[PDB]
RNA sequence: AAUAGGUUUGGUCCUAGCCUUUCUAUUAGCUCUUAGUAAGAUUACACAUGCAAGCAUCCCCGUUCCAGUGAGUUCACCCUCUAAAUC
RNA sequence: GAUUAACCUUUAGCAAUAAACGAAAGUUUAACUAAGCUAUACUAACCCCAGGGUUGGUCAAUUUCGUGCCAGCCACCGCGGUCACAC
């Protein structure tokens, strides 16, 4: 189904079940379903903990890095996960959204003590 | 056959199944027209209860009524299934006890 | 029973013992033998035995065989650049036939083995998909990760009807 | 060297020479019966540009494909005549031959 | 009933009373399913014991409620293996329900996880070719030069407060629709007492 | 059609059709406790009402996608050439 | 709505992923996500709670009565004419 325009993109296709999320990472053409056809896997994304607690990511570099030198781009989802992998500089969000959790927290741990401070 | 021939007849080719008087249906809706009964062809003999229904794909076909005793009467709607009456020539059709106007059978 | 003689040429199992595996440069084989004569009998048992297992390796290589136009049998090869190769069978059995062409126009065991390598490539035992594709449909399948909800429910707090439910 | 046309060589038998400076030939390939496991030919029609009508029918002949189309059915030219009909030269001595017997003898040639 | 083996269940098997009942052969050898035509149904029923009450034709492991079906027994798991194969027969093979199979097959695996049950073991190939691990993957990295010093990988990791004419800039071009200003965030990551 | 079985005759053998036994799906009758999961108009017949495409310092870009259906039906695959599009 | 043997709520949310747009914070989306309905299916379970169909042979399994070639029954062969394991 030849397109008007479009180009490919590198991002994560949704499987699993309900309440059992799994990704797939896959370049495809951007005007395609999500969970359609794609051009080639290139990797998965495990959200939920294990039993060792962790998140399995896994990322096939080699060709990750092929498609990038052929023109595709990439979601926002998954360059952050290219960043937390040390693959990509981190992402400008995920410093700034640190920094907001950072100052949320420090109010909340101020307005804790002005109570205690009270009682 | 050789190999030559049966190469150049290729595989064979069912005959296109042939579909039943429901025309390949599970069941089909119809109108009572008429009832009577028939006579059961050698060595059986009874008063088999029929009745003359109008089918929902507009065809008109008779249809057995099984079970001990009816109330069935014209310009009611009934269900009819496959299956057919072994020992009536043509009587393909039967009425479904317990649906629509046709009530289930009345216990001994 | 099968019908003809040697019923075993009907078979994928023998027509995939062939060991010939033509070249790209290959686009045609004529094969000139005759009828009778003891001296051609090598050709004859190689149309009879050894061309079906040579096309089925070489399904886009043109084979055509002409009968008793010279008096001897040989075999002509047709390639991509122009260039023909003439190969004369007569007094050869059909075992060293084959042996002959392999040599000349045949793939070596080297090239074929990295020709089914290339291909398992294209099936990479990491990623998930139909069984028609992939070993694995769903992480879920792998031990220790978090089975799939249609076999063990996951835990109320897993579930968004009871996220939202203590939310709301 | 490339071409839009999917036949780069083909040999084949001279079936009709009724059209000007066109060949219509016979291809025929094995084509493998899947029920049955046995090769059958199957035969196919090509039309080959013969600039100096030189073919006859019944001639075996090697078609090379041409670079583009000339014509809506000629997609080839005649590249080489193999066999001429009736006038056959054993390609292994090189000698005249009738079928299975030769017209002049190797030996004469030494 | 209460069968007096529960706790060691392979004290039946080498009893009297079981002797008796099945000699040398297999528990499973006398029992017939019960079923219309000659191909019999492709899965034996659901559960022989359904609300405490026992049906008709219960199957060989559900007739004799001595029969404990524990990954110890292990000379009961057997006879639902093949000696000469190794498989495990498929319910209709012996007859029992679908419930009792799941059971011995469950047993079966955990007599094998234990050692209890011998079955084949092959001989297989190493993962690897080459053994070194001097590949810098599961060696020692150089570290980067920020690493050593502490510093962030790049220095717009960190927060820098903008000059005063920028943010000026910034209240002239969003006058109107201004939030509070934010000084840096905490130094790091605070914690609730 | 299988490990097959029933049925032609006064009887036997052969041939042969029909049917039985197996596994699915839909519908119907009667019946039915819970939880998780998957799937879910007969009709390319007619449709009340609501919603399903915006974004953005104006230009543009998008609304040609996704989602839907199966009426029609060898435009789907390979090769050659070569636009538009991404880098 | 009509029609067919065939019959899911005139729910919520853009939190995840995908798409559009924006330099960007972001905005939008009946895609989607999380719910509702239904033995159509799969998995698991339940102190109390089982139904449906069959019982002449093929083919697992019938006591006593009523009926009397009638009423009725079978997928096939058949059963019922006063001892009917076939209604
Ligand atoms: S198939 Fe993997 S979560 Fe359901
Ligand atoms: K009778
Ligand atoms: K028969
Ligand atoms: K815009
Ligand atoms: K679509
Ligand atoms: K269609
Ligand atoms: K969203
Ligand atoms: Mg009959
Ligand atoms: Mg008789
Ligand atoms: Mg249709
Ligand atoms: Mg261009
Ligand atoms: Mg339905
Ligand atoms: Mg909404
Ligand atoms: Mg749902
Ligand atoms: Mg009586
Ligand atoms: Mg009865
Ligand atoms: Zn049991």
């Amino acid at each position: 189904k030849a397109y008007r325009g479009g180009h490919l993109t590198i991002r994560l296709a949704l499987g699993g079940c309900t309440n059992r999320p799994f990704y797939r990472i896959v370049a495809a053409h951007n005007k395609c379903p999500r969970d359609g056809r794609f051009v080639e896997q290139l990797g998965s994304y495990d959200p939920l903990p294990n039993s060792h607690g962790e998140k399995l990511v896994a990322l096939n570099l080699d060709r990750i890095r092929h498609w990038i030198g052929c023109g595709a781009h990439l979601s926002k989802p998954m360059e952050k996960l290219l960043g937390l992998a040390g693959f990509f500089p981190l992402h400008p969000m995920m410093i700034t959204n640190a920094e907001r959790l950072r100052r949320k927290r420090a109010r909340e741990v101020l307005l804790a003590s002005q109570k205690t401070d009270a009682e | 056959a050789t190999l030559n021939q049966m190469h150049r007849l290729g595989p064979p080719k069912r005959p296109p199944r042939k579909l039943g008087p429901t025309e390949g249906r599970p069941q089909l809706k119809g109108v009572v027209l008429c009832t009577f009964t028939r006579k059961p062809k050698k060595p059986n003999s009874a008063n088999r209860k029929c009745c003359r229904v109008r089918l929902s794909t507009g065809r008109e076909a008779v249809c057995f009524i099984p079970g001990e005793g009816h109330t069935l009467q014209e310009h009611q709607i009934v269900l009819v299934e496959g299956g057919r009456t072994q020992d009536l020539p043509g009587v393909k059709l039967t009425v479904v006890r317990g649906k629509y106007d046709c009530g289930h059978v009345q216990k001994k | 029973p099968m019908k003809g003689r040697f019923p075993i040429r009907r078979t994928l199992q023998y027509l995939s013992q062939g060991n010939v595996v033509f070249k790209d440069s290959v686009k045609v084989m004529t094969v000139n033998y005759n009828t009778h004569g003891e001296l051609g009998e090598g050709a004859r048992k190689f149309v009879f035995f050894n061309i079906p297992q040579i096309q089925y390796k070489n399904p886009w290589v043109q084979i055509m065989m002409f009968k008793n136009m010279t008096p001897s049998p040989f075999l002509r090869f047709y390639l991509d650049s122009g260039e023909q190769v003439l190969v004369d069978v007569e007094t050869k059995s059909n075992k060293e036939i084959m042996e002959h062409i392999r040599k000349i126009l045949g793939k070596n065991e080297e090239t074929l083995r990295e020709e089914e390598e290339e291909k398992k490539q294209l099936s990479h035992p990491a990623n998930f998909g139909p069984r028609k594709y992939c070993l694995r449909e769903c992480i879920c399948e792998v031990e220790g990760q978090v089975p799939c909800p249609s076999l063990v429910p996951l835990p109320k707090e897993m579930r968004g009807k009871y996220k939202a439910a203590l939310k709301a | 060297v490339r071409s839009s046309v999917h036949a780069r060589w083909i040999v084949g038998k001279v079936i009709g020479t009724k059209m000007q400076k066109t060949a219509k030939v016979r291809v025929t390939r094995l084509v493998l019966d899947p029920y049955l496991l046995k090769y059958f030919n199957k035969r196919k029609t090509y039309f080959a540009h013969d600039a100096l009508q030189q073919c006859t029918v019944g001639d075996i002949v090697l078609l090379r494909a041409l670079p583009v189309p000339r014509a809506k059915h000629v997609k080839h030219e005649l590249a080489e005549i193999v066999f001429k009909v009736g006038k056959v030269i054993d390609p292994v001595t090189g000698k005249p031959c009738a079928g299975t017997t030769y017209l002049e003898s190797p030996l004469s040639s030494e | 009933p209460i069968s007096p083996y529960k706790d060691e269940p392979w004290k039946y098997l080498e009893s009297e009373e079981y002797q008796e009942r099945y000699g040398s052969r297999p528990v499973w050898a006398d029992y017939r399913r019960n079923h219309k035509g000659g191909v019999p149904p492709q899965r034996t029923r659901k559960t022989c014991i359904r609300r405490n009450k026992v049906v008709g034709n219960p199957c060989p492991i559900c007739r004799d409620h001595k029969l404990h079906v524990d990954f110890r027994n292990v000379k009961l798991l057997e006879q639902f293996v093949c000696a000469h194969t190794g498989i495990i027969f498929y319910a209709p093979y012996t007859g029992v329900c679908v419930k009792q199979h799941k059971r011995l097959t469950q047993a079966i695996q955990k007599a094998r996880d234990h050692g209890l049950l011998i079955y084949h073991i092959p001989q297989v190939e190493p993962r690897d070719l080459d053994f070194s691990t001097s590949h810098g993957a599961v060696s020692a990295t150089p570290p980067a030069p920020t690493l050593v010093s502490g510093d962030p990988w790049y220095p717009w990791y960190n927060w820098k407060q903008p000059p005063e004419r920028e943010l000026s800039r910034l209240r002239r071009l969003y006058q109107g629709h201004l939030q509070e200003e934010s000084g840096p965030p905490p130094e790091s990551m605070p914690k609730m007492p």
